[PDB]
RNA sequence: UUUUGUAUAAUGGGUCAGCGACUUAUAUUCUGUAGCAAGGUUAACCGAAUAGGGGAGCCGAAGGGAAACCGAGUCUUAACU
RNA sequence: CUUUAAUGUUUGAUGUUCUAACGUUGACCCGUAAUCCGGGUUGCGGACAGUGUCUGGUGGGUAGUUUGACUGGGGCGGUCUCCUCCUAAAGAGUAACGGAGGAGCACGAAGGUUGGCUAAUCCUGGUCGGACAUCAGGAGGUUAGUGCAAUGGCAUAAGCCAGCUUGACUGCGAGCGUGACGGCGCGAGCAGGUGCGAAAGCAGGUCAUAGUGAUCCGGUGGUUCUGAAUGGAAGGGCCAUC
């Protein structure tokens, strides 16, 4: 049987040209006013996964 | 707790705003402010809204 | 509260109403202070105590508004 | 028991020392007052930390009359 | 949507570049509707491309060895 | 065997002989080795059939962006030194 | 067009009457040599009762489960996130049901500039007035003050007093600090507009460190980015926000 991939991590973790892969950033979805306009412009772009959690993620994408 | 939120709608037409905290209770005039929109790229006047 | 009638019909109605909220009132602090007393009582043994009756005890603790301004006689300094 | 509760550690303190080769925006200092005040080719933060302004050399001194302690950045 | 590399047009047929002789030559899919011209190989023959999307920098690659990029 | 730690008065075993526990499809990643090499390889199936056909298809040679889209660049942005 | 006053007239409700649906665990006859069942006459009820679908109430009668952790054994008691000091051994970090205190905010000014000013306490004199109110001049030298705990700061004031004000701006960001990660913090400088000042300049909130909550699901504005034959639309996506 070929793998099932874990369809939750299918929406959140995009592939990349090298091999690292690239997310969203979080504390952006609601109640932002108490924020520094500061802190929200910086989590806005796209970031990329970091060294530790790096081996959870390819076990959950083995086919992307 | 007593502030509560408001949100400082533009004067240009446009859809933008910003949002703030506002005592209702002891400062019952409304707000107007100059801010920048960066629909339009102006200093314009910002006004009250719900 | 849609009333159909006169205000003499009415009047009585509303007094009708102020009599019944304040006897459910007296009754729920009735209730309270029993509730308070099983609260405040012992454990006897390793048993219970109810952490279910404890949240319904706890959510009996609600508010209601005392009527904004029955005012009553004003004030009249003599010189 | 009452007491018992704490808060997490800061973190302050001297980052860089002197004689060391920093670059431009490399935080020296991270300070509760100013007990280390902005000399020049520094800056100093909200949080009243103590930032390089030019990559050099970082030497503390005693400028002022009421001996103060002074931080500046060597042009090198 | 298929790329194309610049190279497969070598391989296609005997001159013209058409949604139909590139999937008659296994360089795209068969339900590929869309397909772009992409600056990453190399070619000498004067293809001439019948319809599709060639890049900018493609183009100057394709007329210099001859070619011709008309709709 | 389990433990910080056992001659331990902690566990197991009366003794011999026979049996008794990391395996098997499929899929994916890495390593070694072998074949070809900007290419590599077939599946079902056909076949006097471990040959030979079958290149449907899969991976790779191009990336960026949520997407249209652009393209050795792209996204952000009114625009980037 | 306005009030109503009538007779027709459709519908709705509340009733009374009837017989033909339906009930009969009333009587008689037949199948039949059968207190079952069926059929036929005859009464008694009768559009009720009863059953089917939908629906509100009740329902430990029955069934499926849940009922946290730390803990000088468990239970009872206390506690669970954040800030300040000590323990903490002169970098950073460092435990216990160790020793002491706070937070779940506030402010359209208590924010930004430009000007100006500098406290607590004590003494002498003086109308009501004293131990202490306001005034005067001497010692004084921060024992003062900070929007709210404590520590570190503050005279160039970060404390006090006014003018004009909205930078409590939009897009970015060299480079660093701290985290296992999620994340959090500091930031010169660049571009577009802006306030204060004669300018040099300062301003991307408040002397700093607490004043908080991921993801999912959904709500409200903007944007043809997408739109399942095509044109639209619904629904998604992106930005702002709850
Ligand atoms: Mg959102
Ligand atoms: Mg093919
Ligand atoms: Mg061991
Ligand atoms: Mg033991
Ligand atoms: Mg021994
Ligand atoms: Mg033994
Ligand atoms: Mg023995
Ligand atoms: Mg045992
Ligand atoms: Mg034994
Ligand atoms: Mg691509
Ligand atoms: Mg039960
Ligand atoms: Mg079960
Ligand atoms: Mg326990
Ligand atoms: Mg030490
Ligand atoms: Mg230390
Ligand atoms: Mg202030
Ligand atoms: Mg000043
Ligand atoms: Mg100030
Ligand atoms: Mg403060
Ligand atoms: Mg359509
Ligand atoms: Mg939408």
């Amino acid at each position: 049987p070929k793998i099932k991939t874990v369809r939750g991590a299918a929406k959140r973790f995009k592939k990349t040209g090298k091999g690292g892969f690239k997310h969203k950033h979080a504390n952006l979805r609601h109640i932002l006013t108490k924020k520094a306009t500061k802190r929200k412009r910086h989590l806005r772009p796209k970031a990329m996964v970091s060294k530790g959690d790096l081996g959870l993620v390819i076990a959950c994408l083995p086919y992307a | 707790g007593i502030r509560e939120k408001i949100k400082l709608v533009s004067s240009a037409g446009t859809g933008h705003f910003y949002t703030t905290t506002k005592n209702k209770r002891t400062k019952p005039e409304k707000l107007e402010l100059k801010k920048f929109d960066p629909v339009v790229r102006q200093h314009v006047i910002y006004k009250e809204a719900k | 509260i849609p009333w159909e009638g006169n205000y003499s019909s009415w009047l009585e109605q509303k007094d009708q109403r102020l009599a019944q909220e304040a006897s459910q009132e007296a009754a729920r602090r009735k209730s309270i202070e029993k509730e308070l007393e099983w609260v405040r009582q012992g454990t006897k043994g390793r048993q219970s105590k109810g952490k279910a009756r404890l949240a319904r005890f706890e959510e009996l603790n609600s508010t209601e508004y005392q009527k904004r301004n029955e005012t009553n006689e004003l004030f009249i300094p003599p010189g | 028991t009452r007491n018992g509760r704490d808060s997490e550690a800061k973190r302050l303190g001297v980052k860089r020392f002197g004689g060391e080769s920093v670059l431009a925006g490399s935080i020296i200092v991270r300070q509760r007052g100013t007990k280390f005040h902005a000399g020049a080719n520094v800056g100093c933060g909200r949080d009243h930390t103590l930032f390089a302004k030019a990559d050099g050399k970082v030497k503390f001194e005693v400028k002022g009359p009421k001996n103060r302690k002074f931080i500046s950045i060597e042009a090198e | 949507t298929a790329e194309i590399r610049l190279s497969d047009l070598a391989k296609v047929e005997g001159g013209v570049v058409d949604l139909n002789t590139l999937k008659a030559a296994n360089i795209i899919g068969i339900q590929i509707e869309f397909a772009k011209v992409i600056l990453a190989g190399e070619v000498t023959t004067p293809v001439t491309v019948r319809g599709l999307r060639v890049t900018k920098g493609a183009r100057a690659a394709i007329e210099a060895a001859g070619g011709k990029i008309e709709e």
